[PDB]
């Protein structure tokens, strides 16, 4: 859980 | 009070009562609501918490 | 102040009006002999003003006392307004009671989104100009340095943050300039600047006062 | 303006008693404020994550609730604080 | 979500949206595992509603979307609909969601898990972006 996949990118 | 309505409002029983209205209304809270609060849902439940030493007059008859 | 509200005679004590025969900025004081300010505030022959309420009006609760050191930040830049702090060492100390008190400084940096007074004597209008004769007060948060940054790309240093309102409609405006952004008791900004004021997506830019703990009590230790 | 594409924002957790500077007491315990920090929560975010990292993985701090009826970005928004939840949440999920 | 940004699509996996039964985006919710989402009580889901799984473009019908059908909605007993409190409905999916890059669980915290005060996080979803 809690790890996704793709990666968000946050500014 | 005859401008805005509110089909709940509670008072406490003191002299000047302390009522408020707790009404949910969709969207936005009565026209003469000074803080309001919604949730962020669609609709959005929307509660007004003035304090008045009065109630609005009911909304329905 | 934009959008704020009368504060309370003296119940801003750390309030101090800078005046050179008008006031110009504010500060805010930090103990009995020493004032924080804006180093865009700096000028010679500042006359600091302590517990006032109406600025226009002896009242009884004022002290005047001159500015015997004006001490802006060494790394101070007057184009960016970054390091936009200064000290200002009165006289003689300050008379502290009820309605002049200090205020403390930071023990860490505040985190966005915390409530803060700012307060000051600035211009009351987003558009034109009405100076208040009593100290105007505005409850405003801190907004996060991307948001800070989103609204002032280019321009919003590590010595800066935002506080107020994106949708406009209350700042600090000029005249508060050099004055406190207090939160939860502690110092964390003094009002630098804006675009304009009070305007949508233009929220007032501060001093990050966190940034400057060592510098101020360096500086004090050393004057 | 509602957006076709999720939307996403960073915003810092309140204590609820800096969140109650804005809230009073309609701050329960049961709630969590995050943001006044120039984003909020809107409407039709109801029911979504807020998120926090627990030791790099996502987890669900809160989930939204309500706050300003205009979605002001300088007030809290109040999410059901998960921590106080989760027992029901797992309690449910193990009778069902 | 007003002056937040655009997400990476699918990469916040356990978002869903809450859909009336035309499509109709009304809350958010996160998948806490394959057969579960958790959403807000005030929402008023019912087992007439969809979790629509894997979205990030709601204009979009070309995405590997999961719309999945609400077997039982479990609202907390404890909340309370005025003061908005305990504010939370599990949904129990009628059918499993299938993890996949774009769709899986957001982790639950223990109840005493301590999230500081100052602690950036993220909230997501497709709420107003403009009030
Ligand atoms: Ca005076």
């Amino acid at each position: 859980c809690g790890v996704p996949a793709i990666q968000p990118v946050l500014s | 009070s005859s401008k805005p309505c509110c089909d709940r409002c509670e008072c406490t029983k003191s002299i000047p009562p302390q009522c408020r209205c707790s009404d949910v209304r969709l969207n936005s809270c009565h026209s003469a609501c000074k803080s309001c609060a919604c949730t962020f849902s669609i609709p959005a439940q929307c509660f007004c918490g003035d304090i008045n030493d009065f109630c609005y007059k009911p909304c329905k008859s | 102040i934009v959008g704020g509200y009368t504060c309370g005679a003296n119940t801003v004590p750390y309030q101090v009006s800078l005046n050179s025969g008008y006031h110009f900025c504010g500060g805010s004081l930090i103990n009995s002999q020493w004032v924080v300010s804006a180093a865009h505030c700096y000028k010679s022959g500042i006359q600091v003003r302590l517990g006032e309420d109406n600025i226009n009006v002896v009242e009884g609760n004022e002290q005047f006392i001159s500015a015997s050191k004006s001490i802006v930040h060494p790394s101070y830049n007057s184009n960016t307004l970054n390091n936009d702090i200064m000290l200002i060492k009165l006289k003689s100390a300050a008379s502290l009671n009820s309605r002049v008190a200090s205020i403390s400084l930071p023990t860490s940096c505040a985190s966005a989104g915390t409530q803060c007074l700012i307060s000051g004597w600035g211009n009351t209008k987003s558009s034109g100009t009405s100076y208040p004769d009593v100290l105007k007060c505005l409850k405003a948060p801190i907004l996060s340095d991307s948001s800070c940054k989103s609204a002032y790309p280019g321009q919003i240093t590590s010595n800066m943050f935002c506080a107020g309102y994106l949708e406009g409609g209350k700042d600090s405006c000029q005249g508060d300039s050099g004055g406190p952004v207090v939160c939860s008791g502690k110092l964390q900004g003094i009002v630098s600047w804006g675009s304009g004021c009070a305007q949508k997506n233009k929220p007032g830019v501060y001093t990050k006062v966190c940034n400057y703990v060592s510098w101020i009590k360096q500086t004090i230790a050393s004057n | 303006n509602t957006p076709d594409r999720l939307q996403q924002a960073s915003l810092p957790l309140l204590s609820n008693t800096n969140c109650k500077k804005y809230w009073g007491t309609k701050i329960k315990d049961a709630m969590i404020c995050a943001g006044a920090s120039g984003v909020s929560s809107c409407m039709g975010d109801s029911g979504g994550p807020l998120v926090c990292k627990k030791n790099g993985a996502w987890t669900l701090v809160g989930i939204v609730s309500w706050g300003s009826s205009t979605c002001s970005t300088s007030t809290p928004g109040v999410y059901a604080r998960v921590t106080a939840l989760v027992n029901w949440v797992q309690q449910t999920l193990a009778a069902n | 979500i007003v002056n937040g940004e655009e997400a990476v699509p699918g990469s916040w996996p356990w978002q869903v949206s809450l859909q009336d039964k035309t499509g109709f985006h009304f809350c958010g919710g996160s998948l806490i595992n394959e057969n579960w989402v958790v959403t807000a009580a005030h929402c008023g889901v019912t087992t007439s509603d969809v979790v629509v799984a894997g979205e990030f473009d709601q204009g979009s019908s070309s995405e590997k979307i999961q719309k999945l059908k609400i077997a039982k909605v479990f609202k907390n007993s404890k909340y309370n609909s005025l003061t908005i409190n305990n504010d939370i409905t599990l949904l129990k999916l009628s059918t499993a969601a299938s993890f996949s890059q774009t769709v899986s669980a957001v982790c639950l915290p223990s109840a005493s898990d301590d999230f500081a005060a100052g602690t950036t996080c993220v909230t997501t979803g497709w709420g107003l972006t403009r009030y």
